[PDB]
């Protein structure tokens, strides 16, 4: 008997969840290009709160970044008689530097005021704090990975009696086997000193001063793609052409590994190129590799030598917006924008990175983006032959026309035989410094 | 595979059949091209083989496509057109020969075979093409 | 259809599909599918090119419409360079439906906004998106605690000629049209303009607007300048160019550099999220001030 | 490519395409579409099977690559019985193009890890999931009150063999490959290993990996221990199979049974929700204790 | 004229609309196997609190589980010099058993301090309370089917001044005209008597012992499942086949029907087979039926007698998690995990399931799943012929290969006149119970 | 199949399908494939239209099955006036797979409910869907200050017909089936029944559901009655309706035009969000009163 | 690419071949329509070439396809129909010959060849179509 309209049933599913399987986002998508499908990422935590359940995951996080930590082994109330309490903090995982500027609900409690016990959550596995011996050394944890920050005969009087949600500015230093091989300062610095001390003063050139107070704890960018890949388990992982620091970005547990990465390609842009079986992630620029001209192009299935798309005006995000971390101030979530001046009349793209970074830097970021999604228009479609088979997936082509010599970057390399590509348009002016005053 | 027999001796004026090439070819549509062979070798591929004799020699053909064949059987080949070079270009064929002779061990290349009755003892049947599995 | 219902209603009709399109620029093109040149406005419309005129779809929901509209390019028409190097972006057309024997018999399909242009093969693919193309972007402030207005707005008026702030100098040494030269460069700061527009109204840019960056002069007053982009068309080394000042779009800089700090339109102080859940400690400083 | 260019800017090229897979095992297999058998390095790719090398996609984007690979399968080939058992799972792939006229003109255009085989009508169909397809799992501890680790990992490090832990015994008594009798049941306690690894280092099930539940010995140390899935390769009543230990993952389980409480890597004590938004009442039990 | 690129906007809608209309997920889809789409289901509920909004849909639960309520009928602050309302919360729908245990914001209050009258929510129609005489008879509400509980001069004095968000045990007994017939403790008891007594103890032998002090609340799963075809109207549902005991679910309003269903279908793992217009509800189990060889099926449509698939290693699940309620305590969201000990190095996948459930059961779900989900990676797509179509849609197949005979659970049965399977591999051992010790 | 088996496993079969539709009113229909009429039950079976069935589909989830089911309409059938007007609604199906030798050997594939019928080119196509439609919809009361149920339901029982409440009077003045003059308006209240059920029991419209609105009487009690919509077939002006009375399901409409307040199964306090975020100041009424 | 040999003497009355022209082409349903070419040249696209003579010339006939071919070498191909001109429109043809006198290197439009024997000396092959790669 014949067949119902479940052909378009059958057509779906699982017609294409044979897709996904093998494969705001209002301006994710066009920063990654035609490229790959861009994976939700970073609704920023604002009012970072600490809820002591069962079922909040490990968080991780790599630099000077606040994070708000929950609740395990809190005592019963103590009164005095006007309470106590000895909690116990887990702000994340593996060994970090220490826990300095505790802020509770509220402004700011000085550390001092405390009888925390801070631990970096060693795999070296940091005995018991003792103060733990309210339960005994018999069933005392003894945690191995996790940082737990615990708190002695902390007085519920200031911030009414109930509990506050504490939250933690914490350095972790990156981590994994690509960290330990070549060093930066965490542990590479063997020893700084030189205090200029000589003592409302002169802090206009600490910008461009030599002193590396507050920056010393910012990781370089190489190693902390090289953690995620590391802990997602790809050790084949190669990132020799990084060129960032990343001053406290933050993913939570279960974020993909891949959705806390992509984060990371719209802030420094990079390729995460994967020519051969390295993976080589590699800062994007515009250094052409190819120089093709027009009459060294394949015949493609089109039958159309180049097949070039130019995007909608309606849709080029006229204005784009940020949602960065304050990182250097009290952390807490901000926004700068960059508005075209000729098309202001609408088509506003904002993204949320739950990255800290500072003022002129957003300003930098989102000035980079405005360019580049109105550059990224253009995109060419064509198929080069297999007779130069190097024009590794991410590569650049300088393609010369009789009407532009327009350069093009490249993806979705589908070869087969016949190397058939869709390209787009990247300039070379649009990944520099955009040379902004600060705050 | 086997080692069995040639054929039965008879065959068709027409039993057509020449070597094989993937090559496959991108034809850069500004200019010449560029192509790639991955063979090294040819598939000599013969087609349209007759048996035309009585109906004494078909018994012992429509069982030739069964009891030896079954599908996956050499039945090596005779070719009316160990290794063979062939020097008549400053190249080389080099092509080697597993069986003896120009005996080129193949497989038919049809779920079924089609035998005609043309008259009392007239037996007939159209095609038997191959293409010579190693 | 609009009163040729009486030509419509017999089987004997004869009408012939013709647009045109108005460019950013103030020029516009014809296009019809009669193969003979005809007009009823100062339009003048082109067999030449365009018109393949692929089904025109519809709906009462807010969704816009789309024509694809395949056709050529050429010297006449489009030509692709001009279409390349940035402009027909937000160009609008109107569908015609003309009768060819009579053009005053004729109405308006739709009127549109042709998003997007897939040119290839020696053609161009031109999608023709619908009226409600500008219903469905997001449009709002956040808030932000810059400016939020582009100088020439309304929200900022500033008569951006008033005194010697505009640079209206013609242009020398293009290079690779993201460097300008620029013989004039004295007359002004170093680093004076930094988010400016740079339109250009001769030559082979002719109107197209970019953006600067890198306003520094390294010698005489020459004016090295950066753009962001590419203009799409290269400059001749003698066209004029003008720059409107750079805003930086901050309090400071407002109202040092320019005196309108009146017309703000921005959120220089918005506490923050911690201020909020913040309860008041009666301890150190709680007296009335900046917060800053 | 890597210096084969000389050889592929000419239009007379050779390049046959050819392939390796490393399995879970030590073993490797070789392909090629080249029709002779050719190697390089010591894998003797045999164009027995493999090999239709389908379209290898690429993308910028954190997605992986993809090839369907189709081929065949025969007794000196993937066979389909060790296939099916629990082999090829996390196979490691090589995909190259080497020269077949000199073998030391090769690249690799991806190194793989084939996630999807379908083999069906006397073949298989196995899809070569990209280097990124680790990266867009879920991977992180949720803090509940087990543990969260393995017996071999680094979290928790045991050194399993380090007294009578580990039971050696070899196998008889197989049955339907869950049920196992175990000739040497007595050493140990009823129900030592309950959440332990069953591996088979002898004969069909070669390195095969199971989980053992029951544990229980019935008569004179018979020692009965099912599984929870079959080994899918049957042991022939004669094979040697190591049981780790079972770890229940909890802190009493921990402690008592094995030593190793220090490294725990797990969350016992972990108040609540009910606790957090408790306010501090003044009555009843308010002095510092376990609160448990 | 010719027709544009809305052949690929006319192949979705409704080219794809007519599908859906005729037909964590991590771990949902393969527990369900290629089955059907798995609904949006059963995030769970922590931090129960109470709104008192006019459009929070009415709960259903089924068995002792805590519900939040609201507010319908609260007069005005009464300060008696501090304070005193009339409150009265709603519950859940039906005839229910009595509330105990009322606990509000934090710990714990008793209910001997309270004045509270609880209510059935009788189709019966229970008249007025007379607390809301306050109102008048002539406009008291009278509520037929929801169960509010009322509360009488309530002193708002150690809970702030605030109303404080109300959290009531509730234990609701299975009713439907299924459930009526066959009547299992709630009613099937009809007097035990024998209370133990002969008076910290002995309770380690709680969890064998002969008496029922909490677990007879619990409904079986026979019922409960015919309660929501019940409430969706099919009373044509045959479930004899079922064993399970509820103990506490809760689904909210507008919880899809089936979506509540599809909760249970992961924890007792049941077919919802419907070989007959019956729509049979029977247990999962191993039992072969089928014992097919390899010469005996029908010739398909890919013209592959048997076409197996196995599923990706990258994507096994390799450690499962749940988001079950507590049970025993205080009813609180809790969580366990199941690792495989070979292949720990990722792919994590968690669901949450509102219902409540014991300690040793959880961590026996979480090891049903993963060893499940990775059994029913390997499908079989065959076609078997209608010479034996007594092969109903849910049965389980013996298949006999010359390489395995390995059985498999057979889903999507296409038939026409040539039935057309698309199995899933399932071992008989899997269902069984894994005997742990207990909190 | 029940206990066909032995006519199954043969080669020689000969099972023709057939199935029977049973309407919201009291009548089935017959469908089969056998092209002779043939029965079982007092059904009847005619080849003479319905019967293409196509492939019906399965699966253990909840999702439904279907089966599109391709015939004809026509007087004898369906005949589509019938259809449109509002019946096949709710249609229940049962699919059989009879042997048309002997129709003792059958079996039912499926009991359906046909959901989805597209009629077109003197044709329907009628999707059945499957046995679980009514899984996937919500259904629940969302605390809303009027009532919640039907005059018939079991949440409010009220004896419809106690009293003089119905208007059993017979029809005249149809107009265009939404205006009904009714001969017989007087003997009610003015704007009585409001939302009530007009059904229709006699004529073209037999059993037929619609809703009132603007019950106003004109002169003499002439009582002219719209409807929200039409009922789809054209009452004669000669038929039978009874009106039930109308409820505005609020309490005071409940307790005085009706004496049904205690059933009620409504919520008609439910104080309100700003309610329960207040903290109570201590200033004006905060006596115990009606917060209304 | 070779510079080998011409090709065997023997073409059949039939042998067809004329220049192929990319011609990408919009057709404006209005009416007139423009069109460009990139190549600037012509490919030649023989076809149809025959050898018929004895089979001692078979056997050099099917190694020309095997041993020099393969299937991406050149074998000059010889017209029966260093720059050559064409002056009869005052337009010119000036398309240049790489090979000298009419030699068009070119290649075989074929992944196997089809020789069939008729009688016992005739060999026979109904086809081989060149395009002249350059
Ligand atoms: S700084 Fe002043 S002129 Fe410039 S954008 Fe802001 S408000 Fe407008
Ligand atoms: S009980 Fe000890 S050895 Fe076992 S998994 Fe937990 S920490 Fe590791
Ligand atoms: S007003 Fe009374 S009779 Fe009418 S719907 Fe409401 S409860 Fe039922």
């Amino acid at each position: 008997a014949t067949i119902l309209l479940s052909a378009a049933g059958a057509a779906i599913g699982g017609g294409f969840g044979g897709t996904v399987l093998g494969l705001g986002r209002v301006i994710d998508q066009r920063l990654l290009g035609s490229g790959s499908q861009s994976v939700e990422t970073g609704r920023v935590d604002r009012l970072r709160l600490s809820s002591a359940s069962e079922g909040e995951a490990v968080g991780r996080l790599w630099g000077r970044m606040r994070v708000a930590g929950q609740v395990i082994w809190a005592t019963r109330f103590f009164e005095s008689a006007s309470y106590s309490l000895s909690l116990a903090l887990a702000l994340c995982e593996g060994e970090i530097l220490r826990v300095g500027r505790v802020w509770a609900d509220g402004s700011e409690i000085e550390v001092s005021g405390l009888n925390m016990r801070v631990y970096r959550g060693g795999e070296d596995q940091l005995p018991d704090p003792k103060i733990a011996a309210v339960e005994g050394a018999e069933a005392a944890p003894a945690y191995r990975g996790i940082a737990y920050v615990v708190l002695e005969d902390l007085q519920l009087a200031p911030f009414g009696n109930r509990v506050p949600q504490f939250t933690f500015e914490v350095v972790r230093a990156a981590q994994g086997a690509l960290a330990e091989a070549e060093p930066d300062l965490t542990r590479g610095l063997r020893a700084v000193a030189l205090i200029p001390g000589t003592g409302w003063s002169d802090g206009e050139n600490y910008a461009r001063g030599h002193w590396i107070s507050g920056r010393a704890v910012a990781q370089p960018l190489a190693s902390v793609v090289a953690e995620i890949c590391g802990a997602a388990g790809i050790t084949e992982i190669d990132v020799s052409g990084l060129y960032g620091l990343v001053r406290g970005y933050t993913m939570t547990g279960d974020q993909t590994g891949r959705a806390g990465l992509q984060a990371l390609m719209l802030a420094y842009g990079f390729e995460a190129l994967e020519r051969d079986g390295q993976l080589v992630f590699r800062m994007r620029d515009g250094r052409v590799a190819a120089d093709l001209a027009a009459a060294d192009l394949a015949l493609g299935e089109g039958e159309a030598v180049v097949e070039t798309v130019r995007a909608a005006e309606a849709e080029i995000a006229g204005r784009v917006r940020l949602a960065y971390v304050e990182a250097e101030g009290d952390f807490e979530v901000k926004a700068v924008e960059a508005v075209f001046p000729d098309a202001a009349a609408g088509a506003a793209a904002g993204s949320e990175l739950s990255l800290a970074l500072t003022r002129a830097q957003a300003q930098g970021i989102v000035g980079r983006w405005l360019a580049e999604a109105r550059v990224a228009r253009d995109t060419a479609r064509f198929a080069l032959p297999p007779s130069r088979g190097h024009l590794g997936t991410g590569d650049v082509v300088r393609l010369d026309l009789p009407e532009g010599k327009r350069r093009y970057r490249i993806d979705r390399v589908e070869q087969a035989g016949l190397i058939q590509v869709e390209a787009v348009r990247v300039e070379p002016g649009i990944y520099a410094p955009a040379d902004e005053v600060e705050d | 595979a086997f080692h069995e027999v040639r054929f039965p001796a008879n065959l068709s004026f027409g039993s057509v059949g020449g070597p094989e090439r993937r090559t496959e070819i991108v034809t850069l549509s500004s200019g010449h091209e560029e192509r790639n062979s991955p063979w090294a070798h040819s598939r000599r591929h013969y087609d349209a083989g007759v048996g035309l004799r009585s109906l004494d020699d078909v018994e012992r053909l429509i069982a030739f496509f069964e009891a030896r064949g079954g599908q996956l059987h050499g039945f090596r080949w005779k070719d009316w057109a160990g290794i063979v070079s062939f020097n008549e270009p400053p190249p080389q064929g080099a092509r080697v020969t597993a069986g003896f002779e120009f005996d080129v061990p193949v497989r038919f290349d049809t779920d079924r075979i089609a035998v005609s009755v043309q008259s009392f003892q007239a037996g007939d049947l159209p095609q038997v093409p191959v293409v010579e599995v190693r | 259809p609009e009163s040729l219902k009486a030509h419509l209603q017999g089987g004997v009709t004869t009408l012939a599909r013709a647009w045109a399109l108005a460019r950013a620029d103030g020029r516009v093109l014809g296009f019809t599918d009669h193969d003979v040149v005809l007009r009823f406005d100062g339009i003048s419309f082109e067999p030449g090119s365009g018109m393949t005129a692929k089904a025109v779809l519809q709906g009462t929901g807010l969704s816009v419409d789309n024509t694809e509209s395949y056709g050529a390019l050429s010297s006449e028409a489009i030509t692709e360079a001009d279409l390349l190097a940035g402009r027909y972006d937000g160009a609008a057309v109107t569908v015609w439906l003309v009768n060819w024997a009579d053009p005053a018999m004729r109405a308006v399909i739709f009127r549109g906004h042709l998003g997007e242009v897939s040119r290839g093969a020696g053609a161009f693919t031109a999608e023709l998106r619908g009226l409600t193309a500008a219903l469905g972007q997001e449009q709002g402030r956040i808030y932000h605690p810059r400016c939020a207005a582009v100088l020439g707005d309304g929200r900022c008026r500033f008569d951006l000629t008033k005194d010697g702030y505009a640079l209206e100098a013609a242009l020398g040494g293009v290079d690779e049209a993201v460097v300008l030269r620029l013989a004039e460069g004295a007359g002004f700061e170093d680093r004076w303009f930094e988010k400016g527009r740079l339109v250009v109204l001769d030559g082979a840019a002719a109107g197209l607007i970019g953006v600067v960056k890198n306003d520094r002069l390294q010698a005489d007053g020459s004016r090295l300048i950066e753009l962001w982009q590419r203009l799409g068309a290269n400059p001749v080394a003698g066209d004029r160019v003008r720059i409107e000042p750079g805003c930086d779009k901050r309090a400071g800089t407002c109202r040092l550099k320019f005196d309108n700090f009146l017309n703000f339109r921005g959120f220089p102080h918005i506490p923050g999220e911690d201020w909020m859940v913040s309860y008041p400690v009666q301890s150190g400083t709680n007296d009335g001030g900046s917060l800053f």
